[PDB]
């Protein structure tokens, strides 16, 4: 905080009471407040010392293989693929790659299908489309003398 | 009064830029010579680097 | 694709089994016509067209500026279809920062609605954002996000075709003696954008002030295409794109 | 404040100044796309010429290095230049040492020392060119070797070079996967000129006329230039494929 | 010209050398080798990478052979090994094979290429190389032995080791499973088993360049019948052969 | 700012700004004045003491015997150049037997100064030396000007105030050239030259140093009560 | 597709044609495949509405094709061969491919080439799924009758 | 960002151009107009040279310095630094024609300049110089006329100029090239120069210039190069009075 | 505008060729705005002004201020930042709709690096108010607001430091460059200043303009 700024004192104001309540809100018969930051370097520590915020869960945006594999194939089963395609080919490819990437990452490859006038997701355009929402090359993209 | 603050030579540098220190060189320099004349103020600039201008 | 076609038909993305796209976003050098391309949509969909600069809805006041912004999309919803169309994202777009000053600490609670205004447990209908960047690497990782907004276009500087196409444009529409000098001249500008060929045609009229010709010569092109070129080179060259 | 300023190293390991010449490379909008025949191989790229008033015949960026070595520059012109004189030069060095016409694979190691010297001066830029030798040698037949200015190379099935060859990467790698045979196959060299301009065609969505094709073909025991009528006959054998 | 006789590597203030702890952390951006040393043979090990599948593998090399009885594999910079690798067979001619007549033991070897390293931690216009080698070899006096020459340009003699990006999760997993006895092939499954935790890309014998120093082979010798001289011992696997061991996990 | 401290750093101006700073060095420096008719060439030097006590310092070198310079700059650095034209005169004489021409020898003091200018760990040579002699096209009259460049006049000047002596010289023009074989005129020609680049120094028989050079007159060089005559 | 030069001209070229057809004819017999290279060599024209005029053409070509009993593989081939290349236009083909199994429908083959020849047809119509959905179901209820 | 990237040349800015390189393309912005048309049968070189003061001697400087006895070259920008370039190449020349006694091709030369002015930008300690020359001549290949960037670039060319009416020479060297796109005369061409001279004078209109010209052509001079004076200079100065009229 | 002290152009001494080229692109489309509707093409959006410091592009806005008797919106560009949240860019937004009323118009812009660039994407700090308040500017140039009878004259002595938005022609449309004045303009200056004080007809001007 600024801490002479209007802005930032009626915010200083809020998060002394969220935080005083919460300590109020102990012993009953509701869970206490759930809540989520993409962030995590920008919060004060003072919700993230226990009595307060106890419960810490970490989401990687890793993926091992076989944890990969099933998020392509759920959303996969609820459109329409080809008896021509498969999955498998599909996760080889990146060695990183978060779950909402795979989302769009099939959203791709059934938009691109409008296109072909294709009701099937063949693998042919599944593959195209893979390869578009990836980028991120700059460490690797010119600079394989770093190996 | 030494204007070693507020004088340094305009650069962009990537960190967040020379800003704050500009922002007043330059409002000083469109006064000293208007786009109007200017009244009656004689100015006078003491420095101990002539160089950070 | 994403535009015109749920609006249309959603019937089409159902087949498949798959959501229907909403947000865009544009990104380029300058000149490319990212403004352009999101003006001309807007007078032939026919839905309701919300045009919004991102640097009005920011004001003084403390939260007005999240105010008008959650409104802008309640509205919308309420017009179905309906478009929003942000220029400029890099405003309150920018990125994390939270270590900026008080100024900036604002952008991030305007941000940080918009981010959830957008996906939520709310979800949106017909509700789809355009928006147009200058630079997609200073905007914020939640919101460049796959899945935050779908199609990733890029607006390319124009292909060796695409000069002959734009040149063409700007030229029918003036007074000239007839012009076959294009040939010559897309070859020339390489390394140009939309906005340079556009002055490239006011530049070759303006040699026809000096030579009180009522129609602009096709030498007079020629010397448009190097004026142009050599100021644009040496004061600045153009971003890159990721 | 001096470790982005000569070739040392940062508190990361990187050598910015080096990357800063992989930088420069795809600041002329050069193309370029090259392919293994059969017992050929073949590099169309293309040739930009600005204005009017340049002589075309000049305008070239297919350097003769040898009788079997051709070299392709994309980068700027005068760094192309002088990493074409020192390899013209060491191919008659080595043949004046060794008593036998320069192979190509040596040419590629000799070019990359050199590039790593200039990367472990202060006093000496390195030259942000990469360029592309083809050739066909008669112990390891027909070959690409890609060098950059880090002094990296490596062979090549096929490669490219330019701003938009994410795209030629693109399309050369579908080619090999479905075929399942690494090199392009086809016997004449003529035809292998006709599937390489296809594929510049599709990638880069342009067409192309006579000036702005610039074709380098090695073959078994020489290299050619296709002058500029040579090749629209071969734009001609586009339009009955 | 050249004005440049100025140290570039200087001391840093709170002591250490700068440019030779900057270097480090480019040996440890890239690729992931290892070492392990038998009884009777070292294997050593490293995974190929590449821009694109357009590249070649069969072209690439990344293990080579500085005499026949010593064998070099890096981990870090691709141009710094390219060079350092020429300049330490030359060594080895020059200052061996010229004088004593035959290949240098692997201790003086090393020795040698620490001195190449050496003097570019110091002198002017240079930076130090940016890749840690393993110099593994085989002389007649100090047995199988495998090294690790280092950007400081010390060396450690090993037993088994790992540089590389993967090197913390390496060693662990081969400080566990060492043992002092180990054959040549029941070293190649230890070697392969560890390399197969920190690829996690494709796995092949295309893929894996691996290379034994076991014992001697006449077949590569060249020529039969001076039977005072004994073949490359030294020998980098073909990718037919390296496939059936990686089955055999 | 920054690109002031090297000869190997360009500038947003396109200039070098060092060879502009040693060009000041002549304007800080004493006048000389140079006049030439078609037949005879006069350097006109002002000499300068330094106190009552001190002598004068001699403005004008014989190069040859058939040449001579005269300084506006660093006294260090004319004497560095005068012997590199010395020698480029006496290996002329030596290997062609060739009294050595007045254009020619303009380009090889040309690209001395130019060599210094380019490289590291150099610098300009911060003096400008007129350089009169007769040779088989006649009279010349050179300006060398520190930054390296050669140019061929009718009568020149370079020092302090000098710009009043290029307007007395510009004035009296047409006159000028068109006198010849009276090397008496044209010497007064070039005292009343010199006499509007004064601003009370006044000019006598201690300040005032002539040299002329003819077609029947080989290099001579006035001084005491020799240019008693011709004040 | 579009062309700025075969609209009027090109329509009145395939009037031309078809003076010439019964040399077409004539030449059928001798070898199919020479008859059949001239009515290909028209379809190279992009315009919508000389691409109506000169399918009419093929599809009386497809007539006699379908009435010899040797004869009628050849056509199943070459609409393959029309749906890969691009044929010249995709509203054109459609509707022309649909005359060809109407003509299926009248021509009172063999029962062993009836059977052959539609799923031949349905083949290509597989992964596609604009106007050519329609007229898929309508002959692959009339193969399921003969079996 | 980081500050640096101006105060050498060896480094490369953090976009991978130059500075001092592109600095050095505005020292050459300051220069004389420089001109150069190709005929078939030659080159013809014009340059205005500039009568700065009243006091300068006319027709007695030149910065048309011959190279061999058939290579004009002729500058623009710093004219000490460009009398070094060809300085040069009067050296590289001779070394060629003592080892293998042919006149040095032009494609031969350019080749050996070219390195020379690039050679000085690889190098933190020799300042790249700033000049760009147009220069070519008649060899056994036929004529050719190359212009050499201070970036030590060099390309064929039909047509080049340099210097402060570099704008209106360009433009003027494209309408000469469609009158006779199939080729002119070198007699011709001579005239031609004078005119393109006196209308690319009009950004430097404030003073008054020398025209000085010269030609290097097979038919008329037997492919040696040579001054244009006397009478045949006279002509092309009042064609160009004509014109400009 | 108040009335901005007329200096005609003949206290602009010298530099024809820049007065030419800024009355074309500014002073033209007001008076002939109907010449330019018959050729079919577009009228500048703007002109820049860029140069060495003491050449007088300040000088020639002055004078063109009094030359074209219309509304002149006098304009400092650190005069525009202001330290509210976006109340920067209310003062964008209310000066350029200002000029849509009092149509037509000039507005002069002095200095351009307050409006800095834009390059700034550190996590430490960065300063997004300056960009803000220029992305305002860019979004008033644009084909939704008039621009037609709105001019913008922009004058600025440092070009390289601005981000590529604000250039390209189409936005400053003009790019004129101001030298130093040459061997006879420099005279042409001092005898326009010397007619303010005493002479005498010794002072030769010549000599003055050489030095
Ligand atoms: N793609 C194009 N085809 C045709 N005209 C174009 C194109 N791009 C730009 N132009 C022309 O140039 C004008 C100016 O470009 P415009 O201001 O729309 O550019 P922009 O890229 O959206 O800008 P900014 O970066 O400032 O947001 C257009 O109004 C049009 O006349
Ligand atoms: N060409 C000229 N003719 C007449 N007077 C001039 C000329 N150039 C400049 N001046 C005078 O010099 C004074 C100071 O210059 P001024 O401040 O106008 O310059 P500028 O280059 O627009 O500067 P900055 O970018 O530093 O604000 C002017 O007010 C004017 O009186
Ligand atoms: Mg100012
Ligand atoms: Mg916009």
């Amino acid at each position: 905080f600024d801490a002479q700024t209007g802005s930032d004192r009626e915010v200083q104001r809020i998060l002394i009471e969220l935080l005083t309540q919460m300590d109020g809100f102990d012993q009953s018969t509701n869970v206490k407040v759930i809540m989520a930051t993409n962030r995590a370097d920008t919060l004060d520590p003072a919700l993230l010392r226990p009595g307060r915020l106890d419960r810490k869960i970490e989401f990687p945006s890793l993926r091992d293989r076989r944890e990969r594999r099933l998020i392509f194939g759920t959303i996969a089963s609820k459109m329409s693929l080809a008896p021509e395609a498969d999955l498998d080919s599909l996760i080889i490819r990146n060695d990183s790659l978060s779950g909402a990437v795979i989302a769009a990452i099939m959203q791709e490859a059934g938009l691109r299908a409008v296109r072909k006038n294709r009701y099937v997701i063949l693998q042919s355009d599944l593959e195209e489309a893979y390869a578009t929402q990836v980028k991120t090359d700059n460490t690797v993209d010119k600079f394989d003398f770093y190996k | 009064d030494e204007i070693d603050a507020v004088g340094g030579a305009r650069f962009d540098d990537g960190a967040g830029g020379d800003n704050e220190v500009q922002r007043t060189m330059l409002e000083l320099i469109t006064q000293l010579d208007g786009f109007d004349p200017r009244g009656n103020i004689k100015v006078m600039f003491a420095t101990n680097r002539p160089n950070t201008l | 694709e994403v535009i015109e076609l749920p609006l249309k038909n959603p019937e089409i993305f159902q087949r498949v089994g798959i959501k229907p796209p909403k947000g865009v976003l544009l990104y380029g050098p300058p000149g490319t016509g990212k403004t352009l391309l999101a003006k001309a949509v807007a007078a032939t969909i026919g839905a309701n067209f919300i045009f919004s600069p991102a640097s009005g809805i920011v004001d003084k006041y403390i939260g007005e500026s999240a105010r008008i912004i959650r409104e802008m999309f309640a509205y919308a919803k309420e017009h179905e279809p309906c478009i929003i169309f942000m220029d400029e994202v890099d405003a309150i777009g920018g990125r994390r920062f939270s270590e900026g000053t008080s100024a900036d600490r604002e952008i991030q609670r305007t941000l940080m609605e918009l981010l959830t205004q957008m996906d939520g447990f709310d979800n949106l209908g017909q509700t789809k954002i355009i928006m147009a960047t200058n630079r997609p690497d200073t905007l914020d990782p939640a919101l460049l996000r796959p899945g935050r907004l779908d199609r990733k276009v890029e607006i390319p500087l124009p292909n060796e075709a695409g000069r002959l196409e734009i040149f063409k444009i700007h030229t029918a529409k003036v007074k000239k003696t007839g012009e076959f000098d294009f040939e010559a001249a897309v070859k020339m500008s390489d390394g140009f954008n939309g906005a340079d060929i556009r002055n490239c045609a006011t530049e070759a009229g303006f040699f026809a002030i000096r030579d009180d010709r009522d129609h602009i010569n096709p030498d007079d092109l020629m010397k448009a295409v190097r004026k142009v070129a050599e100021v644009k080179k040496l004061e600045g060259t153009i971003e890159y794109q990721k | 404040g001096y470790d982005r300023h000569i070739t040392i190293f940062s508190p990361e390991g990187r050598l910015y100044q080096v990357e800063y010449a992989f930088k420069a490379t795809n600041q002329t909008n050069i193309n370029s796309l090259a392919v293994r025949g059969k017992d050929c191989t073949v590099v169309i790229s293309q040739k930009k010429v600005p204005d009017k008033l340049l002589d075309p015949t000049t305008v070239s960026y297919i350097f003769c290095i040898s009788r079997t070595i051709g070299m392709v520059v994309n980068g700027p012109i005068p760094d192309a230049r002088n990493a074409a004189l020192r390899a013209k030069a060491e191919a008659a060095e080595f043949r004046y040492k060794y008593g036998y016409d320069m192979p190509c694979d040596v040419l590629a190691k000799r070019m990359a020392n050199l590039s790593q010297i200039y990367t472990q001066r202060a006093y000496m830029r390195p030259l942000g060119v990469i360029l592309t030798f083809v050739s066909v040698d008669e112990e390891l037949g027909p070959s690409i070797y890609k060098t950059d200015p880090a002094g990296y190379y490596v062979g090549y099935k096929a490669t490219a070079t330019g701003p938009k060859q994410q795209e030629i990467t693109t399309n050369l790698e579908n080619h090999f996967k479905k075929s399942k045979i690494d090199h392009i196959n086809e016997e004449s060299w003529e035809k292998v000129v006709e599937f390489a301009i296809t594929h510049m065609i599709d990638a880069l969505g342009t067409e192309f006329s006579k000036n702005d094709l610039e074709v380098g073909v090695a073959t078994k025991d020489k290299f050619f230039t296709l002058s500029a009528e040579n090749i629209e006959e071969r734009l001609v054998a586009i339009a009955e494929q | 010209t050249d004005r440049y006789s100025f140290s570039l590597t200087t001391f840093s203030p709170s002591g250490k050398l700068g440019q030779i702890d900057y270097a480090l952390t480019a040996v440890k951006q890239g690729v992931t080798s290892l070492g392990i040393k038998a009884t009777n043979g070292v294997v050593i090990a490293t995974e190929k990478k590449s821009s694109s599948p357009l590249a070649m593998s069969e072209t690439l090399s990344k293990v080579s052979l500085l005499t026949p009885d010593i064998g070099a594999v890096y981990s870090g910079m691709g141009p710094d090994y390219r060079v350092l690798v020429d300049k330490s067979r030359k060594v080895a001619h020059t200052s061996y094979k010229r004088i004593y007549g035959e290949y240098p033991p692997t201790k003086l070897l090393v020795s040698e290429v620490a001195k190449i390293m050496q003097e570019a931690t110091q002198s002017g216009g240079v930076r130090p190389f940016g890749v840690s080698l393993l110099i593994a070899g085989h002389d007649e006096f100090n047995g199988f032995s495998l090294y690790q020459v280092d950007p400081s340009g010390s060396y450690f003699p090993w037993k088994a080791t790992a540089i590389g990006k993967g090197s913390v999760a390496a060693k662990t997993f081969l400080e566990k499973r060492w043992n002092d006895e180990l054959e040549l092939e029941d070293a190649i499954h230890i070697a392969l088993l560890t390399l197969k935790e920190s690829v996690e890309g494709e796995f092949n014998g295309d893929t894996i360049e691996l290379a034994i120093i076991g014992d001697e082979n006449p077949d590569l010798l060249g020529y039969t019948g001076i039977p005072t001289d004994k073949g490359p011992r030294f020998r980098k696997l073909t990718s037919q052969e390296i496939n059936d061991r990686l089955e055999a996990l | 700012n920054n690109y002031d401290g090297d000869t190997v750093t360009f500038s947003p101006t396109g200039r070098l700004f060092q060879v502009e700073y040693a060009l000041e060095a002549i304007k800080q420096g004493s006048v000389t004045v140079g006049l030439r008719s078609n037949t005879h060439a006069v350097l006109v030097a002002l000499k300068r003491n330094a106190d009552e006590l001190s002598s004068y310092q001699k403005k004008i070198i014989k190069c040859d015997e058939h040449m001579g310079l005269s300084l506006a700059g660093l006294a260090p650095d004319a004497r560095v150049l005068s012997n590199y034209l010395r020698q480029q005169c006496n290996y002329s004489s030596l290997v062609f037997n060739r009294k050595l021409a007045v254009e020619r020898a303009g380009h090889l003091l040309c690209d001395k100064a130019q060599k210094n200018t380019q490289s590291y760990g150099g610098r300009p040579y911060g003096v400008g030396l007129l350089i009169i002699g007769y040779d088989k096209s006649g009279a010349h009259l050179l300006e060398f000007q520190p930054s390296g460049n050669v140019t061929e006049l009718y009568g020149t000047a370079i020092g302090a105030r000098s710009q009043g002596a290029k307007t007395y010289l510009e004035r009296t023009l047409d006159t000028f050239i068109k006198i010849d074989g009276n090397p008496d005129e044209l010497i007064k020609a070039g005292v009343e030259a010199i006499s509007q680049s004064l601003r009370d120094e006044s000019l006598t028989v201690d300040n005032l140093s002539i040299a002329i050079v003819g077609k029947d007159t080989p290099f001579t060089i006035y001084d005491g009560e020799a240019v008693a005559k011709y004040i | 597709m579009s062309r700025d030069a075969p609209i009027k001209a090109d329509k009145d070229y395939s009037q031309i044609l078809k003076e010439e057809f019964p040399k077409i004819d004539s030449l059928a017999q001798n070898d199919c495949n020479s008859a059949l290279d001239q009515l290909l060599v028209l379809e190279k024209k992009t315009r919508q509405a000389s691409d109506l005029a000169s399918s009419k053409e093929v599809l009386a070509k497809i007539v006699d094709l379908l009435a010899s009993r040797n004869k009628w593989d050849d056509l199943n081939e070459q609409l393959t061969l029309l749906s890969k290349k691009h044929g010249q236009l995709k509203l054109s083909i459609q509707y022309m491919i649909q005359k060809v199994m109407e003509y299926l429908k009248s021509s009172k083959s063999l029962d062993l080439n009836t059977r052959i020849s539609v799923i031949e047809t349905i083949r290509v119509v597989t992964e596609n799924k604009i106007f050519v959905e329609v007229e898929r179901a309508r002959v692959t209820k009339d193969l399921v009758e003969i079996k | 960002i980081g500050t640096g990237y101006d105060l050498s040349n060896s480094v490369f800015s953090p976009d991978g151009r130059n500075f001092q390189v592109e600095y050095a393309v505005k020292a050459v912005e300051n220069g004389t107009t420089s001109i150069g048309i190709k005929c078939n049968d030659g080159v013809v070189f014009a340059v205005e040279k500039l009568i700065t003061s009243k006091l300068l001697v006319p027709q007695k400087n030149v910065k048309i310095q011959v190279v061999d006895r058939h290579i004009g070259c002729v500058y623009s920008g710093l004219i000490p630094d460009g009398r070094h370039l060809v300085n040069r190449g009067r050296e590289e020349a001779a070394s060629f024609k003592k080892l293998y006694k042919t006149p040095i091709p032009i494609p031969a030369f350019a080749d050996r300049l070219g390195q020379y002015v690039q050679a000085h930008t690889l190098y933190n300690s020799v300042r790249p110089f700033g000049v760009s020359t147009i220069f070519g001549g008649v060899d056994k290949n036929g004529a050719h006329l190359y212009m050499l960037e201070p970036s030590g670039s060099y390309w064929g060319y039909k047509g080049a100029a340099t210097g402060k009416g570099r704008q209106s020479a360009k433009a003027e060297l494209e309408k000469l090239v469609d009158h006779h796109p199939e080729g002119l005369s070198a007699r011709e061409a001579v005239k031609q120069a004078a005119k393109i001279i006196y209308l690319a004078h009009e950004d430097n209109k404030e003073k008054d210039f020398e025209l000085e010209i010269s030609w290097c052509s097979l038919s008329e001079t037997n492919g040696l190069h040579k001054f244009v004076k006397g009478d045949l200079l006279q002509e092309a100065i009042d064609f160009a009075q004509k014109e400009i009229n | 505008v108040d009335e901005k002290p007329t200096e005609t152009y003949s206290d602009v001494g010298g530099l024809d060729k820049q007065i030419e080229e800024l009355v074309e692109a500014i002073v033209l489309p007001m008076k002939r705005a109907d010449k330019f509707k018959d050729m079919g093409i577009r009228a500048p959006k703007g002109a820049l002004m860029y140069g060495p410091p003491g050449t007088g592009k300040t000088l020639l806005a002055r004078a063109c201020a009094a030359q074209t008797n219309a509304t002149f919106l006098k304009l400092a560009a650190p005069q525009l930042v202001q330290m509210y949240i976006g109340e920067g860019a209310k003062l964008v937004r209310d000066a350029f709709a200002l000029a849509k009323e009092k149509a037509p118009t000039i507005i002069f812009i002095d200095e351009l690096d307050a409006i800095g660039t834009k390059r700034f994407d550190s996590e430490k700090s960065g300063d997004r108010e300056v960009q803000r308040t220029m992305l305002e500017l860019l979004n008033q140039l644009d084909g939704f607001s008039s621009d037609d009878r709105v001019k913008v004259l922009a004058a600025t002595n440092r070009v390289d430091v601005l981000d590529p938005a604000l250039l390209r022609s189409g936005r400053l449309d003009r790019k004129i460059e101001f030298p130093l004045p040459s061997e006879d303009s420099r005279a042409q200056i001092l005898q326009i200043h010397s007619r303010k004080m005493t002479t005498d007809d010794d002072i030769n001007w010549q000599e003055l303009a050489r030095s």
